[PDB]
């Protein structure tokens, strides 16, 4: 296990030690059954990968001056054209949903028909970064930890946006300009008595 | 043996070992609605649901009303909060009630199925892996898993006392809401305002002075 | 007194007392609430 | 039911108070400490409330006492209850959030050590730093006692701590009562009572406002 | 409004009927003195008439072409146009009292049925048991529904006498 989430507390007896990112954090005992634990493990890994891609995309698009992550589908609310890296795109919302739905359905169907494979490798690992199983477990710990941080970061993005209105990069600069005056307590909705 | 009436004949159905296992057993059943063990179990579930619902409602009425009296909040009266909240809203009351009925019907149907068969909600391959956590404890109406995240029900020594603080308080809340309705049809003001008006002059402002609760006087 | 109470517990005496009580209650209700046609 | 000092000489005190707890005088007419688990929780609650009220009474009395003398500083004429609407370097909301997070961390650490003694005596960052193995809930020791004052007569010192805590709790309740009735700072009420104690009493003050 | 009827508060025949009743009462009152018992009785009757007409018009009743009120028996129309107090609420009130009396009588019969001489308990009413059951019958719908769900409300076919067909 990677450690203990709560010092002094004993880890649950149903969490295997060889599991990547095992911190013994399960106060609700949701992964009590091994069948549910396997599905939740694959779901957590997939969630972390998608969260990493989403956080990286939001930060990149906001740091490149192409608007925040919230103003991304705004071109299809009032009528416009999407621009990727400043290059015009001739696809409308009606055609984008069709191609994305077809491609995602085919890829997800192929992935789910394997019986819940979490670490496929092979075609998805052309560089061979996991050729030996001795170091494969160490990188899995980094992967699940980065995914957990990415999920928390995306939750923070959505929460800070709904609480203030500014984007993640715009909120960071505002907090760095006025730390005591710009935080979660000065937004006005986190603490109603203040 | 604690009783709701010292000297009164406690019913035989309320003296069974199973009936005494329930929290807040004071031998109160003048109509004999708990003679049938199945009926007693169903009514025990109903009392628990009513206690929790009444506690949440009375809390949502009393706390914002007490904060409104001070400068903490500006929440309107409980009998007028519906209109004010639906005025500057995003949907009419009909659409909101429809979504509410759907979402409440799903969970109440699951709770009903678990009442009919305890632990039946843990059927494998039925809730995307979350069915295991949907099985409650040995006592009906006291589930674990997603509910009770702090895990305060694992210590048995306080468990028997914890339930006593849940039913009794709930019973009080059930009467509280009743008062909230009666006072609404007797004084025309809110509960906090009625409390303040009574504290101003208790010897002349009560239910025997409004002329509604005592028409013969 | 046991025989007197048993006689008062017969069907005609009980019927008389019960109907007198019910009739009196209905009469007093209509007296303090004259002409009730609706709720 | 022993030879320990009591709050009523000759009275039949309850048997669950055997003197193990500090400041045991057998005072419980409502029998709130009948349950051993409830009493175990109430001891920690009393100790925490006692130390907090001690810090409160000290922080209420010291600034007002220093303001009445030649000592001067920015917030001197402001009352203890009027310190909330003061111009600081940061808004009260930000400070409230910061203290809530810090108090959450330390209170969770204390709770963890309370449900299991010795389970939180290790510094999470530096493994070498730690607290002594012999420890009880509510009495941390170690770095919390850098001068080793607890190595002496711990029983008398614990009795002093609980007695001072009870006195401070009563004093803070009195501060609240005096602020709600008189509407003036506590030291002002103390000086008012010291000028003429026969006519400056709670009965006289409350009868005048009736 | 409903079925071509008009509210009693806006019906001319309703007001004419009230004026007719008050006119005949006043005409009968003119033959007596002012501080006599028949005059006070007639004035009380007139006040009762005024209060009755005012209360009927205040209740929102629907009057016809004859000036008399009409009742709405359809549950939809009653709950949609504010007429539930005519025939809906009294219907449920009678259902509660009817099932109340029926359940009290049924409980008394079943209780005295297992005794040595039930006929004596039928001609000579056992006042303590009857009073206890009368006070306990307030939960009659709950007890009846619980009895129906348990299957103990009805008797089996084999235990009931029938004709030789
Ligand atoms: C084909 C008919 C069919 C019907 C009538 C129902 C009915 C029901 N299913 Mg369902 N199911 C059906 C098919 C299927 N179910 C499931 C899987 C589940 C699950 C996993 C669960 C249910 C549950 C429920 C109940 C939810 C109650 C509710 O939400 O009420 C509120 C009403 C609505 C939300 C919509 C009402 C629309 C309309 C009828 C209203 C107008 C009148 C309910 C009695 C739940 C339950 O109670 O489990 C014990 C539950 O957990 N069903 C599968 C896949 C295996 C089905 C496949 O055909
Ligand atoms: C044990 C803690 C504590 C106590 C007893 C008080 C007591 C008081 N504070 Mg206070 N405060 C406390 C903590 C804190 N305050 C503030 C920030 C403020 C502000 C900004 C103000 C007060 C004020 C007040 C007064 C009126 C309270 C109020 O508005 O009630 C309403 C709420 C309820 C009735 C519930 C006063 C009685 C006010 C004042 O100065 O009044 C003269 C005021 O303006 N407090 C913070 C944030 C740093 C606190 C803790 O973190
Ligand atoms: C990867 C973890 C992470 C990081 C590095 C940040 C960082 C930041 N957050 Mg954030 N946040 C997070 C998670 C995180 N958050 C999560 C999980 C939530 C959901 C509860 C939030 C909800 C949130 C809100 C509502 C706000 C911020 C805000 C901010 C900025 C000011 C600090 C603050 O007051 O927030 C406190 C962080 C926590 C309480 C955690 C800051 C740059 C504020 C902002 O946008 O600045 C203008 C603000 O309004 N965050
Ligand atoms: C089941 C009980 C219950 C019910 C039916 C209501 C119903 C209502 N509340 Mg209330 N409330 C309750 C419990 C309840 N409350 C409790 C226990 C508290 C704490 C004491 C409050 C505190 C509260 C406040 C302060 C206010 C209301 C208000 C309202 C009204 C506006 C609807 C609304 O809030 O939007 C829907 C709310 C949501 C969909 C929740 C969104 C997420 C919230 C913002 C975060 C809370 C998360 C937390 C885990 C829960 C509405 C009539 C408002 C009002 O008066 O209207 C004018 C108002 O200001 N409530
Ligand atoms: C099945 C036929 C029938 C029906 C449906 C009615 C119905 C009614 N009659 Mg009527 N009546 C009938 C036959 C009938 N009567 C017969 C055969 C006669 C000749 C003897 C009379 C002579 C008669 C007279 C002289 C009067 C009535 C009156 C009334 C009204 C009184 C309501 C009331 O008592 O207040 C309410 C009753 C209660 C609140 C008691 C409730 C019971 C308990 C206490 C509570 C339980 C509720 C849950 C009512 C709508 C009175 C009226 O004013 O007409 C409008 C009136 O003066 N009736
Ligand atoms: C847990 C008890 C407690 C609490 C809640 C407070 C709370 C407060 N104190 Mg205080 N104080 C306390 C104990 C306490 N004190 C004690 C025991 C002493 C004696 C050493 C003092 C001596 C003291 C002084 C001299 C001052 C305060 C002041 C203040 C206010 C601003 C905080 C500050 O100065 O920034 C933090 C300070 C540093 C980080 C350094 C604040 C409301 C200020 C005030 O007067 O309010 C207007 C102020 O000048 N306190
Ligand atoms: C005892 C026999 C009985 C009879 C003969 C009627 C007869 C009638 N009912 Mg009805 N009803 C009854 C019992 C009865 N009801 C009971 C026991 C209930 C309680 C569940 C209802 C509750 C009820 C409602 C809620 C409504 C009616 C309505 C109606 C009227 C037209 C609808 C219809 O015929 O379909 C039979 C009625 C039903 C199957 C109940 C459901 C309502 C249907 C779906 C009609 C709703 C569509 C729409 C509103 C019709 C109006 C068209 C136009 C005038 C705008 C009609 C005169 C409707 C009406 O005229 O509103 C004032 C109305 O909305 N009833
Ligand atoms: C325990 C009393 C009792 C109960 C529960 C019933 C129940 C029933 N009767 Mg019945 N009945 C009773 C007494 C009772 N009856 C008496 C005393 C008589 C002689 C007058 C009748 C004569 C009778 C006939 C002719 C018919 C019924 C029918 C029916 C059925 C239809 C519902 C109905 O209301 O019909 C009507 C009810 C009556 C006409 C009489 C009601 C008399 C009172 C209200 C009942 C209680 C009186 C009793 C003195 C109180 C108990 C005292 C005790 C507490 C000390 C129903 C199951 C019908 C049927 O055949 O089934 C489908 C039917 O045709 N009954
Ligand atoms: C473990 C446990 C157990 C115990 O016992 C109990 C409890 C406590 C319950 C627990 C916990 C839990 C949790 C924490 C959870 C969470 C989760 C999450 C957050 C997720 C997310 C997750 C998240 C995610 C996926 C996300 C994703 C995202 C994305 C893709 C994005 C995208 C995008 C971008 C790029 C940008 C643009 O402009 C827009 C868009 C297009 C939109
Ligand atoms: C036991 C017995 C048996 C024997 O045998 C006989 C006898 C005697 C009869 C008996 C008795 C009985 C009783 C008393 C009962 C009662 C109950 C109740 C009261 C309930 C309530 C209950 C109640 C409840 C739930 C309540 C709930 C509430 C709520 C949700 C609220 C809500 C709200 C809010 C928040 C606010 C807003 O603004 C408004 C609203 C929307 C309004
Ligand atoms: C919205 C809708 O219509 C349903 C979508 C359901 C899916 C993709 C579930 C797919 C699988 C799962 C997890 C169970 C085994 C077989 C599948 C195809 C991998």
């Amino acid at each position: 296990k990677a450690g203990n989430w709560l010092p002094g507390s004993d880890a649950p007896a149903w969490l295997p030690d060889d599991l990547p990112g095992n911190y013994g954090f399960d106060p609700l005992s949701l992964g009590k059954e091994p069948a549910s634990l396997k599905r939740f493990t694959e779901s957590e890994v997939i969630h972390g990968r998608w969260a990493m891609l989403g956080v990286a995309g939001s930060l990149a698009v906001e740091l490149l001056g192409y608007g925040n992550w919230y103003d991304a589908p705004l071109w299809a609310v009032n009528g416009g054209k999407a621009t990727w890296f400043g290059i015009e795109v001739p696809f409308d919302l009606n055609a984008l949903l069709a191609f994305e739905f077809v491609a995602m359905a085919a890829a997800e169907g192929q992935r789910g028909d394997a019986g819940g494979v979490v670490y496929p490798g092979g075609a998805f690992d052309p560089l061979g970064f996991a050729k030996d199983s001795s170091k494969s477990g160490e990188l899995k710990l980094k992967e699940i930890k980065n995914g957990r941080l990415a999920m928390v970061a995306f939750l923070g993005f959505v929460a800070q946006h709904a609480a203030t209105g500014k984007g993640p990069i715009a909120a960071l600069g505002e907090h760095l300009a006025n730390p005591w005056g710009a935080n979660f307590a000065t937004n006005g909705i986190s603490v109603p008595f203040f | 043996r604690q009783s709701w009436l010292p000297g009164s004949q406690i019913p035989a159905h309320l003296d069974t070992p199973a009936a005494q296992a329930l929290a807040g057993n004071f031998g109160f059943d003048p109509l004999g609605l708990g003679k049938d063990p199945v009926a007693l179990r169903w009514y025990q579930q109903a009392e628990l649901i009513h206690c929790r619902t009444a506690m949440a409602g009375v809390a949502g009425i009393l706390i914002p009303g007490l904060l409104t009296k001070a400068g903490a909040l500006n929440v309107p009266e409980w009998y007028d909060a519906g209109k004010v909240a639906i005025e500057n809203s995003f949907a009419p009351w009909g659409s909101l009630l429809a979504v509410q009925l759907f979402l409440c019907g799903f969970v109440e149907a699951k709770r009903w199925q678990d009442i009919r068969k305890p632990g039946s909600q843990g059927e494998p391959g039925s809730f995307l892996g979350f069915e295991a956590s949907l099985k409650g404890t040995s006592e009906l109406g006291y589930p674990g898993g997603p509910f009770d995240p702090l895990g305060l029900s694992k210590e048995a020594d306080k468990w028997a006392d914890w339930k006593l603080k849940e039913v009794k308080n709930g019973r009080l809340a059930m009467l509280a809401f009743l008062g909230f309705v009666a006072q609404k049809y007797a004084t025309g003001a809110g509960p906090v305002d009625n409390l303040a008006a009574h504290l101003k002059d208790p010897w002349h402002v009560n239910y025997a002075t409004n002329g509604v609760s005592l028409p013969f006087l | 007194m046991k025989d007197f109470t048993t006689y008062l517990s017969t069907a005609p005496v009980i019927a008389t007392i019960w109907f007198t009580f019910t009739a009196g209650l209905l009469i007093e209700i209509n007296r303090y609430f004259p002409d009730p046609l609706v709720f | 039911d022993a030879a320990l000092p009591s709050w009523m000489p000759g009275a039949d005190l309850p048997g669950y108070l055997n003197g193990t707890l500090p400041g045991d005088f057998g005072f419980d007419p409502l029998y709130l400490g009948q349950d051993p688990v409830k009493l175990k929780w109430y001891a920690q609650a009393e100790l925490m409330n006692a130390r907090f009220a001690m810090l409160a009474v000290a922080g209420i009395l010291v600034p007002e006492l220093l303001s009445n003398i030649g000592f001067s500083w920015p917030g001197a004429g402001v009352a203890w209850y009027d310190a909330g609407k003061f111009e600081y370097f940061a808004p009260a909301s930000s400070l409230f959030g910061v203290q809530m997070l810090l108090f959450a961390w330390v209170e969770i650490r204390r709770y963890q050590d309370f449900v299991k003694p010795g389970s939180a005596n290790q510094d999470p960052i530096f493994t070498n730093n730690k607290l002594p193995d012999g420890n009880e809930p509510g009495y941390p020791g170690g770095i919390f006692d850098p001068f080793g004052w607890s190595k002496g007569d711990i029983k008398s010192l614990k009795l002093k701590e609980i007695k001072n805590g009870r006195l401070a709790m009563l004093a803070f309740a009195g501060f609240i009562g005096q602020a709600y009735t008189t509407g003036t700072t506590p030291l002002k009420n103390l000086s008012t009572h010291l000028a003429d104690p026969w006519s400056t009493t709670v009965w006289q003050n409350d009868l005048a406002r009736l | 409004d409903i079925a071509g009827l008009t509210p009693c508060s806006e019906s001319k025949a309703y007001a004419k009927l009230e004026k007719k009743e008050l006119k005949t009462l006043e005409k009968r009152l003119k033959q007596y003195e002012a501080d006599s018992a028949p005059a006070v009785a007639l004035k009380a009757t007139m006040e009762r008439t005024k209060a009755r007409f005012a209360n009927y018009a205040k209740a929102g009743l629907l009057c016809g072409n004859d000036g008399l009120p009409h009742l709405i028996a359809d549950p939809g129309l009653a709950l949609k146009y504010g007429h539930a107090g005519e025939v809906f609420i009294p219907t449920f009130g009678f259902l509660y009292v009817a099932g109340y009396i029926g359940y009290v009588g049924r409980q008394y019969l079943i209780a005295v049925k297992g005794e040595a001489k039930p006929t004596d308990k039928e001609i000579i009413i056992d006042v303590p048991l009857a009073t206890k059951l009368a006070w306990q019958g307030a939960g009659w719908p709950l007890a009846a529904v619980q009895e129906l769900q348990r299957g103990t409300l009805l008797e089996k076919e084999e235990n009931i006498t029938v004709s030789p067909r």
